[PDB]
DNA sequence: CTCAAGTACTTTTTCCGGT
RNA sequence: CCAGGA
DNA sequence: AAGTACTTGAG
């Protein structure tokens, strides 16, 4: 927990030495993205690309065949549920516009 | 032009799905394949307009589906393959949560 | 066997039948697709029951075209036939190599050979008939069949049927 | 796109065993005992003896063509006319499959009337057969308990050889005349 | 609790997972010469009980992992004497909300 | 790096900050629940000044001929002298008043009372004066009760969680708590009669346009949190090098974070 | 365009990956692949029934597939196979097989630790699939003898047997593409004291891999459906088809097969040459020569920049391109054709401002509006707008550049015999220029905001160059030094209003990203108004009413 | 498994990309011929037909808000707050 | 069996004519 | 690959 | 280059 305030207050520090102001949120997010794992979870192929993320998410940063690799050999299962998966596969991805679904109510058509 | 990953990335945080899905498809890429609901893969022999079907080798002439992914994809898939990885295409899902 | 059975057909809808006659249109899109269909999971799909209790569902509109997707939940009459399953049925056509019972929408063939012996084809007819020592089998003729073997076959189901074993045979 | 069921099973990759079907009765996956409605409630197989089956296809394009008329607003030789009509009326015409079978159930049913083939699914239904027999029981008739115990040979040991005979008693003296 | 004051043998510390359902904790008298949970940056850290624990993830609809997670080895859990899937409520003073409660679950 | 480690991340259906995982990174974004865009820096009076010149401002004390609200206020400014009912709302809102101050000054450590916060109520409050042209002579025509409880019931409206539980009302009170406390000060009987002169009607807009203000302020579930996150820190870093005690600091500091680098450049303390 | 099929319609909700069994292989496989011969049927320019088509995909654009019958644009590639005369390690894996060998008894296919051992079964609780091997093989990687009797799970004076087998473990060490053990021995207590020194046969790693236990090799990554172990191991190879390495087809007779098409050969002919070395007379060593090039032309076709330096290169120098290369980062499959892609709908010029254009407006060249094209769908409301601009046609600007029927066959105005006469029906759809306002998006790149790419008000102007209002150039990071800006339009009715209702420059006018408006007064403007609002500064009424006349909105008063 | 309309918590106002979406997809109905439910006062372009019909609230959609466990709101346009 | 130096791997901004 | 552009 | 992860060999 005081892992994640000293993060902050480190990162707020780089922004704010050039005089640069970046809402609180965005820094907060980063800082707690790091944090929630329960350690400092690097923001690099060693920190994030190594979660449980899906495969084709992850192989779309830093270390791709050889992600995919260990996908076929474990016999992952890919959720489909990050962007970049629909990206990959063309699909509409569940974000802002495709985080819901839009139905026709023959109730509602037929009332007016 | 290259519409980048940058500029993805932008289209991702104004939250402009469909725009984002028209670029990547609609306006480049898009392609159609016939996969198998038995083993996930771009197998089917599909004799569209003579309406035949078949997996030879899932027997199955039947439970049969088409996508509408990025023909890079279809690619990447067929890449995988060679490779003997095998990226099995599912049209429902299993796991939940 | 003829069973009732509980089925659902998702079907898609273009924009422009969005208007208040639009559960009749789909009503009537299911009984087109449906009805008189034949598959081989579940024999010919013969006559949707309670058309006025069809199960619309909500309608989910396909992002990038217009339309909207529904799964058309129903109940209807099927016949699927199996082997071991004794069919009475009516003669239909008569060769030297047999005879087509048809029984309900499926037509149950009769080999020279999956008949007794003393039965001996007989051309001099009209039409063609299967004469044996005491019995007469032919075009209008009543018969009880054993089913042997299905094939389905795209719009259909066909099957090879014996009349050698006892109680079966012209009725 | 073609019809689905009620049956899920996630078949993933392992295709097949399909082994084959008989009067060992063992059906089709989709054609076994314990099945589901959309009600999502397990029901039992729904299996029709050819008059039980023209009875509810009368019934059903009959309430159809009553449907169809409102959404319209703003002796069996003479069973088989008055039938070849209401097809005519509600089906598809496209559909011969539907008018052969009615044809078929018209000329082949045992019980003409919905009391009569009451009666006969009550008699029936109290044997603990399973669906299949007991409309095989309703469709076929038979008088020997071994002509019944021979055509549907699932019976077997199922029912008494006496008991089987006296069912067969009772259905030959509900068999509507024509 | 056992408060040591150099060390405890490799040969001592083989017999502290003998006694159950009893537990045992190891702690250098050094570390707590001063108290961690005193600092600045150190904020209000509250147990949960087995029902508290069925209703944070009940009332988020969430399954154990969704949570975030909070080392075993952390000091604040030591503190706690926190185990293994028991959850945490951390209270901190936001400079956005005035008041922002998190919780970590066990590792 | 920083894209491809927060892509996923997004504002659900339950204000909750979510990766592809589903697994809470957030609970609430940024812990408030509010959209960047309609925050702005407001001034958070009661935490600096003097204990006197604090009390000057916000005391009301109707049981004292110097201490009341004068009949120049409001039209009760008579009858409402001595009026121990009342004055017993006024307790209540100048001690929670003070709550407010000693809560604030444990958050803001060193009083700084410039923070970014949503609905800029000082402008409500100036809209308000040219919308009802507000005589800075005339009396007002609220009530004690018409300020005090008015106040305490738009708080019970500024609706960030909706959620019908204990967990959820808590985190709903805990989301809200920062802006109530300006709202409170901004909103204190002396404060609104004294120096805004406003009208009952005129009181009853600045309320209404405050929860719909609040409203509106709230971040939307879609909302691709993520991203933005990392192109709001990425972006000035952009920018800090294609353009024109000594610690390490600038883009290798920023390098050395990210990385979680082990072996840093200029490890140092501050006893 | 591609055809209608009667096959439903669906979104792929999971992917499952796995490894192919050889089986698998030879049954999705519509042609085995016998000859390294492209083709030339004895010199006869038509492919041959044994390489690239002996059923598989197609060529000669002309001519359809000869498994599916669709041809080119509708036909996927199919797939083919190679039977391997010898079983060879997948490069890929090579560690994997190697960290299982080490975990597993290299004789009776047991794992070197079970149940009975406390560390163990503690490890076999991972309920993470790559945590779990990695406990497994750090804990099975020193246990160098499968035990036959162990310890009791009580007092260890009474030993429980286990699995059987005795047999002393390799030390396994890997020599580039070679996996080769040291069994330590014993002769006299002392060995080793040289020990047994011998490389381990994929065959009997194989073998092994095929004993492993569904529970064993489960414990371990795998899963018993998709992915054994002796799948890691390659027997019966996968031949991709010519969609996946297309001939580069120059002039008429002439071919320029690809990379991939060479090395498959390549494999081809080392597998024929190990094959009839094993059939004959073997000269053993001369087979485990034809073997290990084998081993590497199947090894070098899937990863050619492996550790141990041999590239496989190409007679030219330039090496082989490794289908493990195609895939790699920024250009390549995933990073360059997937997460970014070159567009249709696409312009980009020379930027340069312009003082009276609206902040939401971008002046588009009227060379630029009459090539990009917003497809219109013939409507009612429409109907006669649109054959007015079917009418002027494709060189005009208010035109239209296509008309698409309900057949969905393109009808170019340019050419189109029939481009007077054309009446359009409801539910066509005309492709006509694009139009002062409709909604684009605009951006120019880095791309670092958010706010870099943003949707502007299409307004036909003269001049090659797009010009943008002054104060919008913040957002972009734009100057007039010669800086280009790109322009994308969309072709939906939906994907209009996601630009319109989202990402409209008004509404981008506060950022999120400091809580302030990212857009204002700059240069001339900002200068100027110092200059207009001192006290000092006066206007005669002459002025006053130009000043007044040129506010668009002025009450006229 | 669907929250039943007496246990819904999600705003109880339409998201930005709601909003969208709506005049969007009706846009995109309306231009593919379909049927509109409000008078055209004149009007001839698909996205004006969708604000109007939006205002009127005569928009025939429901917005199937999915929770991240998988559960899911649905929502009428016509009872969505339009503060935007 | 714990300890150290050594080797193994992986990456380094976005977009846009001539040999 | 080389030379350039913001 | 430059780092860090991972694996190696000496004490
Ligand atoms: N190599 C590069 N890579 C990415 N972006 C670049 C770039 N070079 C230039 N840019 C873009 O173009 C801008 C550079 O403007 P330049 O033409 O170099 C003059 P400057 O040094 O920024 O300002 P100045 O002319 O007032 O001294 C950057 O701020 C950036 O957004
Ligand atoms: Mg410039
Ligand atoms: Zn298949
Ligand atoms: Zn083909
Ligand atoms: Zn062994």
């Amino acid at each position: 927990e005081a892992g994640r305030a000293a993060l902050y207050k480190e990162v707020y520090n780089v922004i704010a030495s050039d005089g640069s102001y970046v809402n609180y949120r965005h820094m907060a997010l980063l800082v707690d993205v790091m944090t929630t794992q329960g350690g400092l979870t690097s923001v690099t192929r060693h920190g994030f690309n190594r979660s449980n993320t899906g495969a084709l998410m992850r192989c779309s940063f830093e270390e791709t065949v050889e992600i995919l690799f260990e996908a076929g050999a474990s016999a992952e299962l890919d959720d489909c549920r990050g962007v970049s998966e629909n990206v990959i596969l063309g699909q509409m991805a569940p974000i802002g516009t495709g985080a819901f679904d839009v139905m026709i109510d023959e109730e509602s058509l037929v009332k007016y | 032009l290259r519409f980048g990953e940058m500029e993805r990335d932008c289209m991702i945080a104004h939250g402009a799905a469909s725009f984002l899905k028209e670029r990547l498809m609609e306006a480049s890429d898009a392609f159609r394949v016939h996969i198998c609901g038995i083993c996930g893969l771009m197998t089917v022999i599909a004799k569209l307009n003579h309406n035949q079907f078949e997996c030879k080798g899932c027997d199955n002439k039947i439970d049969i589906y088409q996508i509408h992914i990025p023909y890079a994809a279809k690619l990447l898939f067929q890449e995988l393959m060679a490779m003997n990885i095998t990226p099995r295409l599912y049209t429902d899902r299993s796991r939940d949560f | 066997m003829f069973f009732i059975k509980d089925l659902s057909l998702n079907i898609t809808l273009h924009p422009s039948f969005f208007g208040p006659r639009m559960k009749q249109y789909l009503k009537t899109k299911l009984l087109e697709e449906v009805e008189g269909s034949c598959t081989g999971k579940f024999g010919y799909i013969l006559c949707v029951l309670d058309y006025d209790n069809i199960d619309i569902q909500r309608g989910r509109i396909l992002p990038t075209d217009g339309s909207a997707e529904f799964n058309v939940k129903y109940r209807a009459v099927v016949f699927k036939p199996f082997k071991g399953e004794v069919v009475d049925g009516t003669v239909v056509s008569c060769s030297q190599h047999g005879f087509e019972v048809q029984v309900g929408p499926m037509k149950v063939f009769v080999t020279k050979h999956l008949m007794p012996q003393d039965l001996t084809f007989n051309a001099g007819s009209n039409p063609p008939s299967y004469q044996s020592s005491e019995d007469v089998i032919t075009i209008k003729s009543r018969i009880r069949v054993k089913i042997e073997g299905c094939i389905s076959q795209v719009s259909s189901i066909h099957a090879i049927g014996s009349i050698k074993e006892d109680y079966l045979g012209a009725i | 796109v073609s019809t689905s069921t009620f049956q899920t099973r996630r078949r993933r990759l392992k295709k097949v065993e399909e082994e084959e079907n008989a009067a060992t009765l063992q059906l089709g996956q989709e054609f076994q005992l314990k099945q589901i409605n959309h009600q999502g409630e397990e029901e039992e197989l729904i299996a029709l003896n050819l008059s039980e089956a023209r009875l509810v296809i009368k019934e059903a394009l009959v309430e159809r063509r009553r449907a169809f008329k409102r959404s319209q607003k703003k002796t069996r030789e003479k069973e088989l006319e008055s039938i070849d009509v209401l097809l005519e009326q509600t089906t598809g015409g496209n559909n011969k499959d539907l008018k052969n079978t009615m044809q078929y159930l018209t000329n082949f049913s045992r019980f003409r009337d919905q009391e009569t083939v009451g009666a006969v699914i009550q008699l029936l239904k109290s044997t603990g057969l399973h669906p299949f027999e007991v409309a095989q029981l309703g469709s076929l008739a038979c008088d020997t308990a071994d002509e019944a115990k021979t055509l549907i040979p699932s019976l077997n040991n199922k029912i008494s050889d006496d008991e089987l005979e006296r069912i067969l008693k009772e259905l030959s003296n509900l068999e509507t005349l024509y | 609790i056992f408060v040591y004051q150099n060390n405890i043998t490799p040969s001592a510390m083989k017999l502290v997972p003998s006694i159950p359902p009893a537990t045992i904790e190891t702690f250098n008298e050094a570390a707590l010469v001063v108290n961690i949970t005193h600092h600045e940056l150190v904020p209000k850290h509250i147990r949960l009980s087995s029902d508290e624990k069925r209703e944070l993830l009940k009332r988020y609809r969430l399954k154990e992992s969704q949570l975030p997670r909070i080392q075993r080895a952390d000091p604040v859990a030591l503190y706690l004497g926190l185990k293994r899937g028991e959850v945490v409520k951390i209270i901190r003073k936001s400079e956005t909300s005035g008041r922002y409660a998190s919780y970590r679950i066990c590792m | 790096r920083l894209v491809k480690a927060l892509e996923d991340i997004m504002v659900h259906y339950d204000n909750t900050t979510r990766n592809s995982l589903g697994n809470v990174i957030q609970f609430i974004y940024g812990e408030d629940g509010m959209d960047a865009a309609h925050i702005e820096k407001q001034s958070l009076d009661t935490i600096g000044g003097s204990d006197a010149a604090f009390e000057k401002r916000y005391r009301v004390d109707l049981l004292n001929t110097d201490h009341t609200l004068d009949p120049s206020l409001l039209e009760s400014g008579s009858e409402i002298l001595g009026d121990l009912k009342l004055q017993v709302l006024l307790d209540e809102e100048y001690k929670q008043l003070v709550k407010d101050r000693k809560f604030l000054r444990e958050v803001f450590v060193d009083g700084e009372a410039n923070w970014p916060l949503p609905v800029n109520i000082r402008r409500i409050i100036q809209n308000a004066q040219q919308t009802f042209h507000i005589d800075h002579t005339k009396p007002s025509d609220l009530t004690i009760k018409d300020i005090v409880l008015g106040v305490k019931d738009l708080q019970e409206n500024l609706l960030v969680l909706r959620g019908k539980n204990e967990i959820i009302q808590n985190a709903q009170r805990d989301a809200v708590t920062l802006f109530c406390c300006l709202l409170r000060s901004r909103l204190a009987t002396r404060r609104v009669l004294q120096e805004y002169r406003l009208t009952k009607q005129a009181f009853d807009w600045v309320l209404s346009n405050i929860e719909a203000q609040f409203l509106r302020s709230v971040v939307h579930p879609g909302e691709m949190v993520g991203v933005l996150a990392a192109q709001s820190i990425g972006e000035p870093a952009t920018q800090m090098t294609l353009n024109t005690k000594k610690v390490t600091s600038g883009v290798p500091r920023l390098k050395e974070i990210l990385n979680v680098a082990k072996n840093m450049k200029t490890p140092s303390l501050t006893v | 365009g591609q055809q209608y099929s009667s096959a439903p319609l669906r979104t792929v909700k999971e992917v499952q990956f796995g490894l192919f069994s050889p089986e698998e292989v030879r049954a999705i496989s519509v042609a085995k692949i016998r000859f390294p011969e492209t083709m030339d049927e004895t010199q006869t320019r038509a492919k041959i029934g044994g390489l690239n088509d002996p059923r598989l995909g197609s060529i000669d654009r002309n001519l359809k597939c000869q498994t599916c019958q669709e041809g080119m644009n509708e036909c996927p590639g199919h797939f083919g196979h190679i039977d391997l005369a010898k079983p060879v390690f997948h490069v890929g894996f090579i560690a994997k097989i190697k960290k299982v060998c080490e975990c597993v008894c290299m004789h009776c296919g047991k794992l070197l630790l079970d149940e009975h051992n406390e560390l163990m079964r503690q490890a076999l609780a991972i309920k993470d699939s790559k945590k779990r091997f990695a406990a497994i093989w750090t804990l099975c990687k020193t246990k160098m003898v499968c035990e036959t009797d162990v310890p009791s799970e009580d007092d260890p004076t009474q030993l429980v047997s286990r699995g059987g087998c005795g047999n002393t473990q390799p030390t396994i060490r890997k020599d580039g593409l070679k996996l080769v053990g040291s069994w330590k021995k014993d002769r006299a207590t002392g060995d080793a004291d040289e020990p047994e020194l011998r490389v381990l046969s994929t065959e009997e790693i194989l073998n092994i891999f095929k004993h492993i236990s569904v529970k064993d090799f489960t414990s371990l990554g795998f899963n018993e459906v998709f992915s054994r172990p002796e799948w890691m191991i390659l027997t019966c190879l996968p031949v991709p088809p010519p969609p996946v390495r297309p001939s580069i087809s120059f002039n008429e007779s002439q071919r320029g097969e690809d990379d991939l098409t060479f090395k498959l050969a390549d494999i081809l002919k080392a597998n024929i040459s190990l094959e009839t070395l094993e059939h004959n007379g073997a000269p053993h060593h001369a087979i485990e020569e034809a073997e290990s090039l084998l081993q590497f032309h199947v090894a070098t076709y899937m990863d050619n920049d492996i550790a141990g330096q041999p590239q496989a290169l190409q007679k030219s120098g330039r090496p082989v391109k490794s289908i493990r290369a195609r895939l790699k980062g920024k250009e390549g499959r995933i990073r360059g054709n997937l997460m970014g892609k070159r567009v249709d709908f696409s312009a980009r010029t020379v930027i340069s401002g312009d003082p009276n254009l609206e902040l939401d407006q971008v002046g588009v060249p009227k060379s630029i509006a009459k090539t990009l094209t917003y497809p219109e769908v013939v409507t009612p409301y429409n109907i006669d707008r649109l054959t007015q601009l079917v009418r002027n046609g494709p060189n005009e600007h208010p035109g239209a550049k296509y008309v698409i029927r309900d057949s969905g066959d393109r009808i170019d105005l340019r050419y189109s015999k029939r481009a007077g006469d054309i009446q359009l029906q409801y539910g066509w759809k005309v492709e006509r220029h694009i139009m002062d306002n409709d909604p684009v998006l605009f951006n120019r790149q880095p791309s670092l905001h958010k706010m870099s790419m943003m949707a502007h008000r299409v307004k036909v102007i003269p001049y090659s160059t797009f010009r943008l209002n002054l104060s919008v150039t913040s957002p972009y990071n734009a100057d007039f030094d010669g800086d280009e800006m790109n322009l994308h339009v969309p072709q939906s009715e939906e994907t209009r209003a996601e630009l319109s209702q989202l990402c409209a420059v008004p509404l981008q006018i506060v950022s999120p990203q400091s809580n302030k408006p990212c857009m204002g007064i700059v240069q001339d403007t900002l200068c100027g108004i110092r200059k207009l609002t001192l006290r000092d500064t006066f206007i005669e009424l002459d002025q006053v009413l130009n000043m007044l006349y040129w506010v668009p909105d002025w009450d006229g008063v | 498994k669907a929250i039943p309309k007496d246990q819904r918590a999600t705003t109880p106002y339409m998201t930005k990309y709601e909003r969208a979406r709506i005049l969007g997809t009706r846009a995109l109905q309306i231009s593919m011929n379909a049927p509109v439910f409000v008078d055209l006062e004149g009007e001839t372009d698909p996205l004006r037909i969708a604000m109007k019909e939006l205002a009127e609230k005569k928009i025939p959609l429901v917005i199937r808000r999915y929770l991240p466990d998988g559960s899911f709101e649905d929502w009428s346009v016509e009872e969505l707050i339009v503060d935007l």
